[PDB]
């Protein structure tokens, strides 16, 4: 099938230039269709930025035109986005998509988050969350991991390397003081934990951080 | 710029019932070749937008027969004859007749489900954190409905508003419930000058608030 994948910096300093790449596999970008760049702002607002057609002609949204550029590399089957003089208002999720409005052909990328800020990249601190004044007499036991003080978004959280997927709740990060705090919880029957091991795996690409934290019973 | 207006803003519908979304454009979306370029997208929680309908009424591949698009000129409607759990998310209207392409504001579809009480769990700060000079108390309120809920923190019986971070997950497509995380962050020094920490939840499923707490005595 056809696949579009965005790649680029997750953090950009204000007034600087943003550069993103969309790698297309499964179809040639010189054959047909328009290859677009669309961004989504926090709050659900979507904005079409521009496109480069299969023939190489470009079209830009009037509101961006003075600082936007879209080019391509027909040998690598990639098209790019360059946005100059970015400000905090350019912070958003960037998507590349291909379609034509009158045919069945439509594909969207996974999207990539771009944060514009002067804050510095900061690795998260991962703290294990285990039951307190209780030994879990119930049938289910809820555990969790607290991912605190990182920047920028996003972080990835899995449990037991992804094998534990049911009963998991990972909450959206909340910003405070230029730092993010996120949490995740997992509920297992009293049978497993503390018998079987439960570990949360968190990854922070921006800081190339990767940490596994085992949840162990408290003594105190 | 052509302005796209979607109504309603949100739609809470029960499984099996029909749903309808309206979209209006300030200018006719009829093109010079006689076609009207109006599409409908669906963005499920945590996913990229996905086109469902193009050219007003044509269904994209894989899209269920339950969806139907109609309209003409400046008024268009998306109808779902029977809502299923997987339909939740944000629906967008989008025109490609005039330059530049513009999207409607979006319509959020929520699954109206039966009331469900939250399961509350409270967690004291980990030893590892206390070493850093900080202290975060966490409270989880999982799988509840409706989304409306009020959480209050009490330190030694006194209510605390400062330093509380709340976060909700989107509606779960598997059970249509919501979950919430509430974190109270204090300095190690303030955490140690108090004994009882309480997470209190007020929800429509219980006449009295649900309470979970711990005291720095039984750990």
């Amino acid at each position: 099938g056809v696949q579009l994948q965005e790649s680029g910096p997750g953090l950009v300093k204000p007034s600087q230039s943003l550069s993103l790449t969309c790698t297309v596999t499964g179809y040639s970008i010189t054959s047909d269709y328009a290859w677009n760049w669309i961004r989504q702002f926090p709050g659900n607002k979507l904005e079409w930025m521009g496109y480069i057609t299969y023939s190489g002609s470009t079209g830009y949204n009037p509101s961006l035109k003075s600082r936007i550029s879209i080019t391509r590399d027909t040998s690598k089957n990639q098209f790019f986005l360059q946005l100059n003089s970015v400000t905090t208002e350019d912070t958003a999720t960037y998507y590349c998509a291909s379609y034509d409005d009158y045919t069945w052909f439509t594909y969207w990328g996974q999207g990539t988050l771009v944060t514009v800020s002067a804050a510095k990249t900061t690795p998260p601190s991962v703290f294990p969350l285990a039951p307190g004044s209780a030994a879990q007499t119930n049938s289910m036991v809820t555990l969790g991991c607290l991912v605190k003080g990182y920047f920028p978004e996003p972080v990835t959280v899995t449990w037991n390397s992804g094998s534990l997927s049911s009963g998991v709740h990972t909450f959206p990060a909340v910003l405070q003081s230029d730092l993010y705090t996120l949490s995740s919880s997992v509920t297992v029957p009293s049978s497993p934990r503390p018998s079987e091991t439960v570990t949360c795996n968190v990854a922070h690409p921006a800081s190339s951080t990767k940490v596994d934290k085992k949840i162990v019973p408290r003594d105190c | 710029d052509v302005q796209m207006t979607q109504t309603p803003l949100t739609l809470s519908v029960t499984i099996g019932q029909p749903a309808s979304i309206s979209c209006e454009s300030s200018q006719s979306l009829l093109y010079s070749n006689g076609k009207t370029y109006l599409n409908w997208l669906l963005q499920r929680p945590g996913q990229s937008p996905k086109r469902l309908i193009y050219l007003v009424s044509k269904l994209d591949s894989g899209v269920p027969d339950r969806f139907t698009g109609s309209g003409s000129g400046t008024d268009f409607t998306l109808r779902i004859s029977r809502v299923e759990a997987e339909d939740l998310g944000v629906y967008y209207c989008v025109q490609g007749t005039h330059f530049p392409r513009t999207f409607g504001g979006g319509t959020k579809l929520e699954i109206k489900r039966a009331d469900a009480a939250p399961t509350v769990s409270i967690f004291p700060p980990s030893s590892e954190q206390l070493t850093s000079g900080g202290a975060s108390v966490v409270c989880f309120l999982n799988n509840f409905y409706p989304k409306d809920i009020n959480v209050k923190w009490k330190i030694d019986g006194s209510e605390r508003q400062n330093g509380v971070l709340n976060s909700w997950t989107d509606q779960d497509s598997k059970d249509s419930t919501y979950s919430m995380s509430s974190t109270l962050t204090l300095t190690k020094d303030e955490y140690e000058r108090h004994n009882s920490y309480t997470c209190e939840a007020t929800h429509k499923t219980s006449t009295s608030p649900i309470v979970k707490s711990f005291n720095r005595n039984e750990c």
